[PDB]
RNA sequence: AGGACCGAACCGACUAAUGUUGAAAAAUUAGCGGAUGACUUGUGGCUGGGGGUGAAAGGCCAAUCAAACCGGGAGAUAGCU
RNA sequence: ACACAGGUGGUCAGGUAGAGAAUACCAAGGCGCUUGAGAGAACUCGGGUGAAGGAACUAGGCAAAAUGGUGCCGUAACUUC
RNA sequence: AAUUCCUUGUCGGGUAAGUUCCGACCUGCACGAAUGGCGUAAUGAUGGCCAGGCUGUCUCCACCCGAGACUCAGUGAAAU
RNA sequence: CGAUGUCGGCUCAUCACAUCCUGGGGCUGAAGUAGGUCCCAAGGGUAUGGCUGUUCGCCAUUUAAAGUGGUACGCGAGCUGGGUUUAGAACGUCGUGAGACAGUUCGGUCCCUAUCUGCCGUGGGCGCUGGAGAACUGAGGGGGGCUGCUCCUAGUACGAGAGGACCGGAGUGGACGCAUCACUGGUGUUCGGGUUGUCAUGCCAAUGGCACUGCCCGGUAGCUAAAUGCGGAAGAGAUAAGUGCUGAAAGCAUCUAAGCACGAAACUUGCCCCGAGAUGAGUUCUCCCUGACCCUUUAAGGGUCCUGAAGGAACGUUGAAGACGACGACGUUGAUAGGCCGGGUGUGUAAGCGCAGCGAUGCGUUGAGCUAACCGGUACUAAUGAACCGUGAGGCUUAACCU
């Protein structure tokens, strides 16, 4: 239930070798507004696939 | 002999004339068509590689399409391979139908079983549950002990513990073939075969006597 | 499942009479005793009907010279030779399992007559 | 599906009225008796001047069960109450002369032929 | 192990889900576009769209049948008076989900679910 | 009438499960006993350390009790670690 | 020690059903318990249901299940009546 | 026997089978008369045994509903 | 002794063989059946209950059999806590007494979120020498091996009779394991209905909330077992004990020294599964990439421009796949999910209206209405054009061909 020798910083980084974040990896450009957004999501201005939606 | 690749259509029953229901599994066996023949002089073993069904044109890749194009055959949904039995002979592009089982009397059906996910040892290994009362403290379905003491001080290999049950190749042997229907491309075997409905099966003749 | 639907309806018998639970039914059944093939009769109240096409069953409950018997029958079996409805019966449920607890005057089903 | 500790009714007129199963014979770790299976019973109740008295230990064959029997077409036959006929302990063929209630076509064998010579139905 | 079961549980019991979809269906009928989580949108389709198809056939039994579900009388006025004759030829597909990012409070994948006309 | 009966508040604490680096340095949940009495409770007062108090358990006396706590003798003494 | 599932005396006490200050649902009034979103594995906790059997479990019917109200009929041994 | 070592004494009852239980015997290792003897109606969150009912206790587990467990975002310990 | 928890029960094993069963065999005071005894054999199998805290034991009833041991008298960071052995109390006895007795009796807190090894599962990286998509051979590893009874052979062989076979074959069980959901069922708080109390929707009617899903009655799909299918084998090889054949040393005899044949559930295969990290990194098929130009401490060296393939990954709709990754399907030239349409299934004849009745209610329209995960269809909604990763012919030596 508890460790018996203090683990090293080696073993610590080895465990964290997988904790890395993946980048976005490329975010797509709107058809009409020409601005960037996550794919399959609406843009910050509220367009999606070149048509105007929300408009708040 | 060789086998054929089917597809588990589901289960029904077949009332006999003297009133005995037979639980059958319906296996649609379309035209398995040979895409490659393998000889000792090139591969070290005699075996045929068949395909079956049909695949979309845009979903088959260029390696795969070049393989089926060499064979002179329509792309199917997969490639399988059957070892040949020393006096058998097939050609590439030859179609094989359920008619092959018109004599066989008893088959072996190989599929992937239904995946039950991470299963505990009561489901998985039929361990027996400890007391459900009489004092028992948080250990009802747990595996108990897992080994001995200082001697060995290790858990032995292949100790039955919990983990992924299901979703693996299983072969059911010696199933009685009830009907061969060359018209509808069907094979009715007596019993349950592995897999959910629509799963790919592999039906060979029975190797047991 | 057009394969299975096509394949089962090749076996379904055509002249199964319309009955509903509550009905007193005589069912004639092929009973084989060595070489002779007899046909015996089992009359009782339908207490349950499962409709699944070929896999359609129905449970008939008799009180046979003593204690009570429930035969579940496969409707489309070749064993089940005849079904005839003796007394049409008026109940409100669909599965009459409460009658397992009642005998005699309590287990008494009104007649339907419409 | 009769196991140890199960109180069965008695179908013949041997004198017993209510028996208890104490073993299911016929194999090692065998759990259940059933359609026409032999058990060993003890007699928990008797009528006052029957052939078998209370606390005797003898054999019986199960003739009806609440669980029921399955026919080869898929049809089941459940009764309402488990019942046995008390066979003789050493050389079988049972004690009683009448048999009450129905029995099933799965005592159609050599020995129990006697039991289905009696037994007003099936 | 779940095989072929349908219906999200949504970390609620059955009565809180039922109540929650009753409110949220009421809000989508009322405002015609609401922002919710992406799973709650995807379940809201299977609650909301049957009310529209019930509304496509106006009768006293369907008004009462859509007032047992939904439990609000303004809502069963807009269904049967506005939305039912609005769709009226549209066979399913009364509502679209538009994914719209993540919350700030708990990083949940939001989505705007809206009715499929909103031509106003 | 009743150290009467059933049963809430109220007082308690018989069983089980949880909890056991707790939500809690003794509880929670489900049942449980008493419930007009030798009851229970508020506010104040009195009894003090070989002393109190005790329907008695070596119990209780500020989460401490086969002799409280604080300060001092005091850096007790320790053929032991 | 905590913005702690504990402890803390008195006073007011609506509706319907109910014997009732129990209990259920409500009014006045006050709250949603200061981490959320998913998924729907084992296992743990709190629960629901269960074929046939029905204490075979076990140290032991522990736990669970069962019983459960009002009126009337009826009610044994033994007894300090 | 809350007392008995030998001892699971012996006989009887209950049980298919009873080191426990009830009745009896008496060879009381090592009861016994206010450190009370023997009875004793009622009472007991008292000890032991039996039976009816009842049941997932169990045969032998199965499924379901919820809270964690698992993944994501925020905060962020501990024994060792 | 700056703590190595000690009986018994449960769960879970694992090895030994001095073998309980099954298998082979020699001797028998072995007629047969059943035995006794000894050799070989560890594949698999190897009870449920009463009593007791008990291991043990006795008893009851099974069974082919209910093996004997080791594993901290296996197993308390897996469970229990009945016994022993804390603190309370009492009996018998000992002591004047405090107390004491492995004498008895009643009551009596069992913590731990796993770092490392191990183990069960499941992925990421890199390697395998151009990249990629598939199919494979198979080194090696694991699973599985139990067995009763009935019938025939044959009431033959044997025996005076009673009784009663070897060898061989057919059937059908028990226990165990794998799969599955067609059947029989369980569940089915997501479907339908009945019903009690109360609250609300103005009210009647109808509904909804809350009361364990309020209590119930049924029930789809899925999951499931008590359900239903299948399995353990035949055969081959090398043998153990054992039995021999020919045959000397030893002109006989002799199974062994040369040579040869049998011989068992053990051994190697046969059957099922994993499996190229098998660094010894294998094979086969297919697909893709056929540009220029500088610099130097001229190397399988570095850089710039142009190109970006096969394919993968991401994203989305998701799945009888799933803890998460992973795996599978589909992304508009599209049935991947939702909705919709038709069907099925389940419940059981809705609401409104009409009629009968004083009324509760009943009847007609009406097997009505509503129907979850099911089945068959349907682009209505959502699966976006793209971007991202991956390159540009793949080293050296030697050999055989360049027909």
């Amino acid at each position: 239930a508890v460790q018996q020798n203090k683990p090293t910083r080696s073993k610590r980084g080895m465990r964290r070798s997988h904790d890395a974040l993946t980048a976005v990896t490329s975010l797509s450009v709107d058809k009409t507004s020409g601005e960037k957004h996550l794919r399959h999501h609406i843009t910050a201005d509220g367009y999606y696939r070149g048509r105007k939606v929300i408009a708040k | 002999m060789i086998g054929l690749v089917g597809k588990k259509v589901g289960m029904t029953r077949i009332f006999t004339e003297d009133g005995v229901s037979i639980p059958v599994t319906v296996i649609e066996v379309e035209a398995n068509r040979v895409t490659q023949v393998k000889d000792l002089a090139n591969d070290g073993y005699r075996a045929i590689q068949v395909t079956t069904g049909a695949k979309k044109a845009n979903r088959v890749t260029k390696p795969e399409a070049g393989h089926f194009a060499k064979a002179g055959v329509e792309a199917g949904r997969g490639l399988w391979e059957f070892r040949l039995a020393e006096g058998e002979e097939f050609t590439v592009g030859q179609s094989i139908s359920v008619e092959l089982f018109a004599d066989v009397k008893k088959v072996d059906v190989t599929g992937t079983s239904k995946g039950k996910g991470f299963a505990g040892t009561v489901k998985r290994w039929n361990f027996r549950t400890q007391d459900a009362t009489h004092g028992n403290s948080l250990s009802h379905r747990v595996p108990g002990s897992i080994g001995q003491n200082q001697t060995p001080g290790k858990v032995f290999k292949g100790k039955k513990m919990a983990g992924q049950m299901g979703n693996e190749r299983v072969t059911v042997q010696s199933l009685d073939v009830v009907r061969v229907d060359a018209e509808r491309n069907l094979l009715l075997v007596k019993g349950a075969v592995p897999g959910a409905t629509g799963s790919d099966l592999i039906v060979k003749p029975a190797v047991k006597a | 499942s057009n394969i299975i639907k096509q394949l089962e309806q090749e076996q379904m018998k055509q002249d199964v009479p319309s009955f509903r639970p509550g009905d007193t039914v005589e069912v004639k059944v092929w009973v084989v005793e060595g070489s002779k093939k007899r046909l015996q009769a089992f009359e009782g109240v339908v207490i349950a009907i499962r409709n699944r096409g070929l896999h359609s069953a129905f449970t008939v409950r008799k009180i046979s010279n003593g204690e009570g018997v429930e035969r579940v029958f496969q409707t489309h079996s070749p064993v089940v030779d005849s079904i005839s409805v003796k007394r049409r019966g008026a109940v409100r449920k669909a599965k009459l399992y409460y009658l397992r607890e009642r005998t005699g005057k309590a287990a008494r089903i009104k007649e339907r007559l419409n | 599906m009769i196991q140890e500790q199960t109180m069965l009714n008695v179908a013949d007129n041997s004198g017993a009225r209510r028996v208890m199963c104490i073993k299911v014979l016929g194999g090692s770790h065998r759990r259940y008796a059933g359609v026409g299976d032999i058990i060993k019973i003890t007699i928990k109740e008797a009528i006052p001047r029957g052939k078998v008295k209370k606390g005797d230990v003898l054999k019986a064959v199960v003739v009806r069960t609440k669980k029921g029997v399955r026919r080869p077409d898929g049809s089941v036959i459940r009764f309402d109450g488990n019942a046995c006929v008390l066979l003789n302990n050493n050389s079988e063929q049972p004690i009683g002369t009448r048999i009450f209630g129905p029995v099933t076509r799965e005592l159609r064998s050599e020995k129990f032929m006697k039991i289905i010579s009696l037994a007003p139905e099936v | 192990m779940r095989h072929r079961k349908s219906g999200r549980q949504l970390n609620r019991n059955s009565s809180h889900r039922q109540a929650m979809f009753r409110n949220m269906a009421g809000s989508l009928v009322r405002h015609e576009i609401i922002k919710t989580t992406l799973p709650k949108a995807k379940e809201l389709r299977r609650v909301v769209e049957p009310l529209i198809t019930l509304a496509k056939t106006d009768s006293v039994a369907n008004r009462r049948l859509a007032f047992a579900r939904t439990r609000d009388n303004e809502i069963v006025a807009k269904l049967f008076n506005e939305l039912g004759p609005r769709f009226a030829s549209r066979a399913g597909g009364y509502t679209r989900i538009l994914k719209c990012g993540f919350r700030a409070g708990d990083n949940a994948p939001m989505a705007y679910i809206e009715l499929v006309d909103r031509s106003e």
